[PDB]
């Protein structure tokens, strides 16, 4: 379930945070930034509370600084069946779709319906099979035998369940499992006798059971338009689906928890990287979150005092005025060197990487000094140098080398501004000969 | 339970029978004059006489225009439509803007029919047909626990019945005047045929075989127009797998809509159909191109244009795709000459105080009075908006130290962990690398 | 006006090698209603609709002599095929 | 004999067992550190740990960083897969350039997967179908079933057939008399040709005669396929390979470029390591290479960055030959290699060194043995000093003509003259564009 | 047929030292760039080398074209030469590197050796059984020699190929068995009973004898291009004519190289690489020249050849200017062939085979006046004024054209010089660059 190599933020298991909503210093992968933790848990409170709806929050601070360390904690504290969708900002320039069109679907992808519904089944462990043939063969009789660990009983088949036992072929010992209502069985496995491999079911072999449904509002907006069926929420090409659809979903919804029928599981949509949005997309952002089914947004952004997309002035966080009215702003800070630190531990534990204690004050000096992404990434690299010698432990001779050969920034720019002769500059001049 | 989003509180004008305004009442307090001049407006749409009616109501951010708007739709029931729309909308990939202009001043123009819904349920118990080879007619007898009750049927339903595999026994719905056939499952007295059958079993109809009710039918004139202009064909009744083409925009013909104009009052003429003209609402009028702009001017002059209400917020700002025009709050001096503008005020300290009280009482949180006077001068102090938003955190900080009720320590610590635009643009601006 | 017949048998395109096939192949994804036989009555007659099946493929031979002579059934009553 | 084009004297990093690099192997010159450096990536990818890791062949012009990504790929070897890449490719006019990058993200992971396949075969001996009592009904088809007997070298078999299986065959041209290949995953049928136990004498149809399978009829034989997620995600959201009537006519249709999900990419997800948590697949991921990554806009870079912060992201491997230069798509950001501030602090930076001398005239010496030429000693010398003076791919391309202007004068020996004679009848960029400034009408 | 403005030039005019004649072959002048381009002549020819890109570059009116067609006239026959232009790439359903890719893989021929059967001879009986509704087609037909008899069985293309081109008893047919062609060659029966349907004349052949089925193995060519368009999907041979192939994926190119490369390894086919002709390749995005940089260092790369008449320009896409207005990536993996103007000899003999080609009796006069006004204004002037002299020349009856009515054609239609000479002196009569006009003549 869920194949994954290791991720960039795959210590980040939630918000490491008590009962009074107080950040620890070191819990659930996540040091530092208390003032920002406790923020990002008000915000999950109010998304769990769910009585308030249309919230924009803000994360800004410098770059390298742990936002969307603090959106994956809030994605991870607010665990299964309730909507997040991650989008970034250059990833509704569409050709297919207009930029409101896009945004409508990502807004509309965060908000939930649980239904819970229950089906009767069967399940057990196929004894013998016996199918009958007449003179001619017109009518067909038959008889199942199925048991599971505490009953056993022989059932008379009818015409459609020797057709459907026929079809999908079934022998003595498998394990299936067998809707009546809509005819459809499904082989479980083989059962554990030597004389895959599943276990015989216990208990009854007529089992009530309740399954509880989350469906997302794009998906019965998609169903309940005409122009396509199911198969455009996996090939991808809606094409626009007009407003009045949507008035009849949202009407309906709201007869269907009037009724008591179904219940609203409002989400969270996070925007990365806001500032790429034009001021069309701004604009209809502003006038979007006072819908009733509207989720808690959250935007990320790392610019300065920097021009606005599709415009000719400049704005703070590269966003306007009337869209930073509607926000509350969380600010992220610089880490300081323990921070730095602790942070390049969990990052060696979770790469598996054993490292020494002068191997580590070195990555923490070069972290400081450079960026922390710089020795992230330095420090597994460095433990291929170190299984080269054929020894487990990183020392600082391997931190030295890959130091070395691996460059960063500012070490970049520096050689390249004294050899710019080699390079191609704005104009598209270069020298390639080696000599005049 | 019950969810609010930045209004709700709001649910009408809050006028007189004389057309005067109070103070506070419906939601709303202060702007008496913009009010007064929207229930105006509100008696001239309903009156139901003018067309191509153009409103532009403008003043600063935060001061109640998207309020108005939502005002005047509650104040005209939930039986005249009303499209809110953003001006942005206008612009797709698939058609050009002006038809998109033209789908949306048409989806404000609706229809009311009266129709009657006739609905046969039971128990198949007879399906005997006949000839006249082409069947002339078939018999069905239907059963409930109240009773039988035996049909004639033509026979395009029984080719419906055929399609849908109804044999002796069955639960069948049949509506009478659309044909419908709908197969509920097999009866539960034929449960035991079998001891195991793929074949889902329900109760009998505990009411009568025969239903009747009386039913209303809302639609516009874009439903008409979209049902009447599909490209690919018409579809069926059900289809859970896609269409094989993909069906996508046009231009819709004016020969089609004055066709469908046409129909439309042959069916009012005969006292079918009653004529409801709505409200078309464009926020952000701003963005909207010159283009626009001008074919607006254009459709405003036809005979069924809704009433149209504009909003915006800027000042005299060069109008989009121009570059040497200069107009007040972006709109054409073209365009400008066919409105009436409502100015709108903004507030002073008492009105915040008294919106942040109506916020705070809609969203059952309960404050204290000097919780109240320091959110007031934080509202006077930053915006209007920050207040609002920030009186949720402090609810939840006040639950969190097991208290209801909000004090101005909680407040002191939601103004301390989130930020306003201008604190924010502060530390933006003395700050060494990108904040 | 017949020159693409002219081209096809110029180049002799009726004795080549095909050169590429897909790697995965795949049929459409199933839907699931629990506890609903129209919902499986729907899929299968949008999945298998007889006109439309029958329409890209034949008819056998001496099944159509059992229609046309032994049944009385006209050429223009067939499903075309 | 062989064709040879700008490379394929590469055959590799050409490293030791502990990671040193010699001065000549591989058909590799110098650049030791990059080397070092690249075979440490090597290893890396080899790992199988790690996801979302970038580097940058930061660099001049003709310094060996596409011969570097291509010593990257012959040292990873075929299994795992490599997906070469121009920054130019992802502009495309039938989906946004975000699909393309994702699509290629994908398809620069692999698989390996042993299936069961369920097969029946034979040579088709009767071929009989059964009637239905109304077959004008308007519901249900003309036929019941159709039996099908079978026989294989030791083995006869007889079916029976629901029509739709029935309708492959019909579509696949079968008679009496041919050897058939039926598969019952999908349902698709291969018709092999005519068997040979008849006349193969008497045939207008150009058709091959092959004698019966081996075995019985109904097998289940295992077979190893290497497929990349892509082609899972393609396969999905445009079904083809079923026997229903959308399969059917998604074949017919013109193909085209859609926005996948990312809903699909989650399901195939889940399918892949249920697959591998029965021990039937394995994940073999791979390289990406983009070259020219300055053609790239502030969007795809922006994109880039969360792209590579996925669990299943492949490692991206990035070349640029650039100073101080503005990004695409930005009018006022100056950042070194054309690369944006935001993406740099993810990645790791490998610099390229211009050459020598000595290296220049022993890369012209292994592109003469590569291409079977054999210079003398001055004609070499006069060649390195010329691409000192101009460039290395001048010196490097001006060796097939001197070949033909030894060839002509009946010599197997290339000589100073016909160097002499290349140069003039062949100009480089320096005095052409000294002709262009001394010129009446833009010579 | 008609004429061209290249139609003289067939061939290059080399000898076997690659030595170019002064005057040869439709080519006169030029003997640095001839050597040139027979060097790169026989670079093509030897195969062996790939992605290679010269560069042909010079002043307007000087040959770079004539150079390119000699090239190709040199070429030889079942050898690909593309020639394209630089604003082709630029299409509304393709993007420019897959416009390129495809001119790219154009130029690469594929030579596939088949093994055919050859069956000649009068046909004695055709049986046809066919379904009710008629789909299905089955027959046998007796074809016959003088010495020998057989039976054959027939398919429904076979059927199709004998309902149409109707074959009735007694006429001589000729099928191939591998290209599924039937044609008839005559009738030698003679049939007395001929129901009067048809007006049918045919051919008295005579019988056909010796071996029934004679084999035979046939070479043809065909594009690269042309098999991943036919393998792209189902109806590919449509768009192989209508141009409706949108965005091959890369898979099907992966996969045509693996079979092409097997194909190769057997004896079946061979490669035949070809050359890419750009003209005006200044007219290009800089994407495409990043594209082409890394697109010519591939195996199955044909060699290309560019043509610009520009200086230093500036490049587009960019907003900086480069010399022929290509980046310096692009020119450091280029040879440059350079072309220089001409003399007044040489413009002489130009016009004299150009005169000889559209078939102008020129006096010596007119010939010398001819060459002054070439040489005083540009070559395609003078060019041009000979079809017009020749046709003021037969308007007063007489076959030869004199200097009269050389004058006449000089007078009648104008150079660029003396434009811009009517022109710059009556500026109020055309339309200013800011719009201005004046239409009243008071
Ligand atoms: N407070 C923190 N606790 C744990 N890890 C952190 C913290 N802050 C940053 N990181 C790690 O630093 C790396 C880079 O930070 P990131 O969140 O990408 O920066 P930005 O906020 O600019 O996106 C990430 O892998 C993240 O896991
Ligand atoms: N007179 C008023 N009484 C009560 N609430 C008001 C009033 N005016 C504005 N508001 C509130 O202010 C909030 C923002 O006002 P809005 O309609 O967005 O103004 P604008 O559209 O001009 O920006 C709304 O939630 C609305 O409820
Ligand atoms: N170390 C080397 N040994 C041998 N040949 C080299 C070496 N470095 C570069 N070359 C050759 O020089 C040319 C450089 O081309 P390429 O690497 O594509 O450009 P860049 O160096 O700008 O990436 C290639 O033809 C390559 O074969
Ligand atoms: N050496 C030559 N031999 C024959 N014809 C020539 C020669 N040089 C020029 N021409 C003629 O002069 C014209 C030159 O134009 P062209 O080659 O198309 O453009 P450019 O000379 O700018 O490359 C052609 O029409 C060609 O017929």
């Amino acid at each position: 379930k869920s194949l994954s190599l290791i991720a960039a933020h795959s210590h980040i298991t939630g918000l490491g945070l008590d009962e009074n909503l107080q950040p620890r210093p070191t819990s659930e992968g996540m040091v530092g930034q208390l003032q920002a933790r406790r923020a990002a848990g008000v915000i999950l409170k109010m998304v769990q509370n769910g009585t308030i709806a249309g919230r924009a929050v803000l994360v800004a601070g410098p770059p390298s600084t742990g936002k969307t360390a603090l959106a994956m904690g809030v994605s991870q504290s607010l665990g299964k069946d309730v909507p997040f969708t991650a989008i970034a900002g250059s990833e509704i320039f569409s050709l297919e779709l207009s930029k409101t069109e896009a945004l409508t679907q990502a807004f509309r992808k965060s908000i939930g319906i649980k239904i819970k519904e229950e089906t009767e089944l069967i399940e057990g462990e196929v004894v013998e099979i016996q199918i009958d043939r007449s003179i001619t063969g017109g009518h067909k009789q038959g008889k199942l035998t199925i048991k599971t660990t505490d009953m056993e009983t022989i059932y008379e088949l009818g015409n459609k369940m020797i057709d459907g036992l026929t079809k999908e072929k079934v022998l003595a010992g498998d394990v299936i499992s067998i809707d009546k209502a809509s005819g459809k069985i499904t082989k479980l496995g083989r059962s554990f006798a030597r004389s895959r491999f599943v276990q015989c079911p216990e208990g009854e072999l007529q089992k009530r059971k309740t399954v509880v449904h989350t469906v997302s509002l794009h998906e019965i907006d998609v169903i309940n338009s005409r122009t396509q069926g199911f198969l455009a929420l996996f090939t991808g090409d809606t094409g626009e689906i007009r407003s009045e659809v949507r008035d009849q979903i949202n009407t309906k919804v709201a007869e269907w928890k009037e009724e008591g029928k179904a219940e609203i599981v409002p989400g969270v949509l996070f925007i990365d990287e806001v500032h790429m949005l034009d001021i069309e997309c701004f604009s209809f952002i502003n006038r979007a979150l006072e819908d009733e089914f509207a989720p808690i947004v959250m935007m990320a952004t790392n610019r300065g005092v920097s021009k606005t997309r599709g415009t000719n002035y400049k704005s703070p966080h590269g966003l306007p005025l009337d869209l930073l009215d509607r926000s509350i702003i969380i600010t992220t800070k610089s880490y300081n060197e323990q921070e730095i630190k602790t942070i390049l531990s969990i990052r060696a534990q979770e790469e598996e990487v054993e490292l020494s204690s002068d191997a580590l004050d070195l990555l923490t000096k070069t972290g400081v000094e450079t960026s922390l992404r710089y020795s992230s990434n330095l420090i597994s690299v460095a433990q291929q140098i170190a299984m080269k010698r054929k020894n487990n432990t990183v020392e600082v001779e391997d931190v030295k080398r890959a130091y070395l050969l691996f460059l960063d920034s500012a070490r970049s720019v520096k050689y390249v501004q004294e050899n710019e002769s080699q390079y191609i500059d704005d104009q598209g001049n270069v020298q390639i000969s080696i000599a005049k | 339970v019950t969810r609010t989003a930045a209004h709700t509180h709001i649910k009408g004008l809050g006028l007189d029978e004389s057309g005067v305004a109070k103070r506070v009442e419906g939601g709303f307090v202060g702007q008496i004059e913009a009010r007064e001049a929207c229930g105006v407006i509100v008696d001239l749409i309903k009156a139901k006489k003018m067309s191509g009616r153009a409103i532009l109501l403008a003043g600063g951010p935060s001061t109640g225009k998207t309020a108005l708007a939502l005002a005047i739709s509650q104040e005209l029931g939930p039986k005249v439509p009303f499209c809110p729309l953003v001006g942005s909308e206008l612009y797709s990939v698939e058609v050009k803007k002006t038809e998109t202009l033209m789908e949306n001043f048409r989806r404000a123009i609706g229809l009311r029919i009266k129709e009657t819904k006739e609905v046969y349920e039971g128990e198949v118990t007879e399906l005997t047909p006949e000839d006249a080879k082409t069947i002339s007619h078939v018999i069905v007898g239907l059963k409930s626990a109240k009773g039988t009750k035996t049909l004639r049927l033509d026979p395009t339903i029984y080719e419906s019945i055929q399609r849908e595999k109804v044999s002796i026994g069955d639960v069948i719905y049949i509506e009478a005047n659309t044909g419908a056939v709908k197969r509920v499952g097999r009866s539960d007295a034929y449960a035991t045929e079998f001891d195991l059958e793929t074949e889902e079993y329900v109760p009998l109809p505990k009411g009568e075989v025969h239903k009747k009710k009386e039913i209303v039918q809302d639609v516009t004139l874009h439903d008409l127009d979209v049902a009447n202009a599909r490209p690919q064909g018409g579809q069926d009744v059900i289809s859970m797998m896609g269409q094989l083409l993909k069906p996508k925009k046009t231009e819709i013909t004016e020969k089609l809509r004055q066709e469908v104009n046409k129909v439309v009052a042959k069916y009012i003429d005969q006292g079918v159909a009653e004529l409801i003209p709505g409200v078309l609402f464009i926020d952000e009028v701003n963005m909207l191109d010159i283009e626009i702009f001008t074919y607006l001017n254009k459709a405003l002059e036809s005979n069924i244009a809704p009433v149209v209400v504009l909003a915006s917020n800027r000042g005299m700002t060069t109008v989009r795709g121009t570059e040497d025009v200069i107009s007040p709050h972006g709109v054409p001096p073209d365009l400008i000459d066919r409105l009436l503008i409502v100015r709108t005020l903004p507030y002073d300290k008492d009105e915040i105080r008294t919106i942040i009280e109506r916020r705070a009482t809609v969203e059952r949180l309960q404050v204290e009075s000097s919780a109240l006077d320091l959110l007031a001068t934080m509202g006077t102090e930053t915006s209007l908006r920050y207040a609002l938003q920030l009186l949720a955190p402090c609810g939840i900080l006040a639950q969190t130290s097991n208290r209801k009720e909000i004090v101005v320590n909680d407040v002191n610590e939601a103004k301390l962990l989130f930020l306003d635009a201008k604190r924010s643009t502060k530390i933006l601006e003395t700050s060494a690398n990108y904040l | 006006l017949n020159v693409e017949k002219h081209a096809y048998e110029r180049e002799y395109l009726n004795c080549i090698q095909r050169g590429y096939h897909p790697n995965v192949s795949a049929p459409p994804v199933t839907i699931e209603v629990l506890g609903s036989s129209h919902v499986t009555n729907s899929i299968n007659n949008e999945l298998f609709d007889p006109l439309i099946s029958q329409a890209l493929s034949d008819i056998p031979a001496i099944t159509q002599y059992n229609m046309h002579v032994k049944k009385g059934i006209p050429v223009e009553d067939f499903p075309k095929t």
